[PDB]
């Protein structure tokens, strides 16, 4: 059948695939290619301090536990498959209280390219910390971090 | 024990995607309500606060069996295990079930196959106000 | 340590683990260090009479079952394995 | 008024620590930043530090050069390793909101006076 | 019957691979999208935004799902559409 | 193991308990000896007659 081989390729992917380690673990440094498309930069804060915006967040990174070989080099699957392997734990530092939305579905998405190069988006609202100082009020201007990295591995 | 052996051969082949009596006729919901309280009119909203307990009686032929024991009388344990009609409320802008302690929910099986399912809600209503003789 | 010297080990350390038991059920009680990176304070409030506390909860224990050898490297693993260990209330 | 006063060595042949203490104002919610000029050449941006303990550093002196912050005493502090003869310059201390910046002098609107350091082979 | 019914939808779902949309090699799926407005409450000038409320119906077509001898339309509880494959 | 004993007793305990029948079902009404400590009394909103 059509898609009975993409089946047979998932459980092969799968077996033995231990999502608890990170790729490359005790042997290299995983290297996660990183980028963000704002789709709307939201309101400011004052009282606050603080701002919203909405964003495409993108990540990649190569898991060699994951190469296959295949009718087609790159398989748009269900964000469902990202909670069946691995992936970084990113998080915002300055992020007070973000969401990560999920309707209808989990807006996510994951490919894997047949040399192992996985691409990982999530569509994200991040409400950060922006604080300000005020002595040249309504004559000021700020600049709103917003930062992000790794919470539980380290460089 | 007699009540655990009557549950697992009630739900031994039991399937709760199918409603009864899937191709035979529709299946009957008698429906019975109680107010608590009607919470406030927001009118600036168009909605008002409404805290019932709603039960629901209905016939599942594959819930009879036989027994000594007339009815068995459940927790909220099994509401996710058998069949539940789907009903909803088509002019809530907002409900909510209760879950404190446990889910307020509860069930009775009898053994003609009849089963009432019993919970409390909270339901914040629109209502559409025409304010022209206001107040 | 290779991926699946360090996937076999983490198995045996996950394989027979009681999770509703703590580290040291029988005798001594388990020693719980804490430490707290304070993040920010955002809203000390007078109407509400609370405040806003953002802060990393840090928590430090011994659990003899998680003992391993071999593998000389500290493993940080997925946090989801929170729910399959142990960690105090 | 505010300042920013600076202290450290002068002459190396080599490790060094420069440190920079501000007075008038507290720079909890400012960056802090460590810049350098060398005879004729521009100003070039050396290291910074965020209120969020983040540690950004200059592609020439990465590795090198480490930046702290003292919160308390409002102070910051640049510990210098491996220096070399090109190292030779006058080290500024800033402070500022990082507006278009963290890497541009412009940014940065309190400045101290300048400490000299120089590397001898 | 039911029994028939049981069979059939326990088919339908067993080897389904729902990591797989309808035809993961082959040609895009269509699905067609309609709505039912049921009211629109709080259109916001401060926030800048409205609230919408509605039934949002998607329409589509799963070969996989296909079954024959059964003259219905099986509508199933809720709760088979985890199991099931839906747009994004 | 010392907690190998302990989990074969909390095996054997959960072995065949059907939870969803209250204790002395069909033989004794179940009593409920229930105590309540109020660590603190929160403020009372009159607005929405409640409180916490
Ligand atoms: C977008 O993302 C959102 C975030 O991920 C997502 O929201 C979450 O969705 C999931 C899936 O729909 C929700 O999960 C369900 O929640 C139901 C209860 O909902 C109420 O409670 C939860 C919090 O749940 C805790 O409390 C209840 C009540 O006691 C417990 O039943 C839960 O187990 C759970 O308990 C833990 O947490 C407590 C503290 O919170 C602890 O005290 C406790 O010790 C536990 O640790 C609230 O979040 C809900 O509110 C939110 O959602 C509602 C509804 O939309 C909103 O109105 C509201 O504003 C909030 O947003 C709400 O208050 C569960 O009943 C349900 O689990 C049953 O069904 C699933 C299958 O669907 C089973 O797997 C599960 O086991 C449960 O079934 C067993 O138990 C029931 C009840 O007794 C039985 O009837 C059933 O037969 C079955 O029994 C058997 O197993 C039992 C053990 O499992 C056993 O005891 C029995 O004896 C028997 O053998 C499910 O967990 C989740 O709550 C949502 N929210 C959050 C914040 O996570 C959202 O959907 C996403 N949107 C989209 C579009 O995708
Ligand atoms: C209050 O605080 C507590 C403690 O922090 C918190 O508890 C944790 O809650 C989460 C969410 O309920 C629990 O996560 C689930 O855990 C079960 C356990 O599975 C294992 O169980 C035993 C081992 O203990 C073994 O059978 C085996 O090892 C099991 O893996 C999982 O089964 C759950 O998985 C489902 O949900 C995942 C998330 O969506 C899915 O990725 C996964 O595929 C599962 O999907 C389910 O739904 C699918 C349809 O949507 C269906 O197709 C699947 O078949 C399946 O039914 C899940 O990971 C976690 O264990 C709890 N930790 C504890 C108890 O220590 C409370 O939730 C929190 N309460 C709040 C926040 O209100
Ligand atoms: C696995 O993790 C443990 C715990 O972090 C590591 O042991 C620890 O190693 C650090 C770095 O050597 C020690 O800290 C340093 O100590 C000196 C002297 O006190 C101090 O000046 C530094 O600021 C720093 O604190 C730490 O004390 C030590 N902890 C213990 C309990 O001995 C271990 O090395 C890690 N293993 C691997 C392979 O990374
Ligand atoms: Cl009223």
């Amino acid at each position: 059948d059509n898609t009975t081989v993409f089946t047979r390729i998932l459980d092969r992917l799968l077996d033995g695939y231990d999502n608890r380690l990170r790729p490359g673990l005790g042997e290299r440094v995983t290297e996660v290619k990183t980028d963000i498309f704002v789709t709307s930069f939201g309101p400011v804060s004052d009282h606050d301090m603080e701002y919203t915006i909405d964003v495409f967040f993108r990540q990649s990174w190569k898991d060699e536990r994951l190469k296959f070989k295949g009718p087609m080099t790159v398989l748009r699957l269900n964000n469902l498959m990202a909670s069946k392997i691995w992936t970084p734990d990113t998080f915002f530092h300055n992020g007070k209280k973000s969401v990560a939305h999920n309707m209808t579905m989990p807006n996510k998405l994951l490919r894997i390219t047949e040399d192992g190069t996985l691409l990982y988006t999530m569509r994200l609202t991040v409400r950060a910390e922006c604080p300000m100082h005020l002595e040249d009020f309504p004559m000021d201007a700020h600049a709103c971090p917003l930062k992000f990295g790794s919470y539980a591995y380290t460089r | 024990g007699d009540v655990t052996v009557i549950l697992n051969n009630l739900l031994e082949g039991y399937d709760n995607k199918l409603r009864p009596d899937i191709g035979v006729k529709p299946t009957l919901i008698h429906t019975d309500m109680y107010v608590n309280s009607i919470g406030p009119v927001n009118a600036i909203n168009m909605e008002y606060t409404i805290d019932i307990f709603f039960a629901q009686t209905w016939y599942d032929r594959r819930l009879k069996f036989n027994s000594t024991i007339k009815v068995l009388r459940l927790n909220s344990n099994m509401v996710g295990k058998i069949w539940i009609p789907d009903t909803f409320f088509r002019n809530s802008k907002k409900a909510d079930a209760h879950w404190i302690t446990t889910p307020n929910r509860m069930l009775r099986i009898w053994n003609d196959g009849r089963v009432l399912y019993t919970l409390r809600l909270t339901i914040d209503a629109e209502c559409q106000l025409q304010l022209h003789n206001f107040p | 340590g290779n991926m699946s010297f360090v996937k076999e080990t983490v198995d045996k350390l996950l394989k027979g683990y009681d999770i509703r038991l703590r580290p040291d059920f029988g005798g001594p009680p388990v020693c719980v260090g804490m430490n707290i990176d304070i993040a920010s304070i955002d809203m000390v409030s007078e109407v509400n009479m609370d405040y806003t506390l953002t802060m990393y909860f840090q928590q430090y224990w011994r659990d003899k079952r998680l003992a391993y050898s071999g593998i000389p490297l500290n493993l940080t693993l997925d946090n989801r394995v929170a729910d399959q260990l142990w960690v105090p209330d | 008024q505010v300042q920013l006063q600076e202290s450290g060595g002068g002459l190396v042949q080599g490790s060094l620590r420069v440190s920079c203490a501000a007075s008038g104002r507290t720079f909890t919610t400012y960056i802090m930043a460590w810049f350098r000029q060398a005879p004729g050449k521009e100003r070039e941006f050396l290291a910074a530090m965020d209120q969020g303990r983040i540690q950004y550093y200059g592609d020439s002196v990465r590795g090198r050069f480490t930046i702290s912050r003292d919160y308390a005493k409002n102070s910051v502090d640049l510990q210098l390793d491996g220096l070399r003869p090109e190292d030779t310059a006058v080290y500024y201390c800033a402070a500022g909101a990082g507006f278009w910046g963290l890497r541009t002098a412009s940014s940065y609107h309190y400045w101290g006076q300048g400490t000299q350091v120089t590397v001898s082979s």
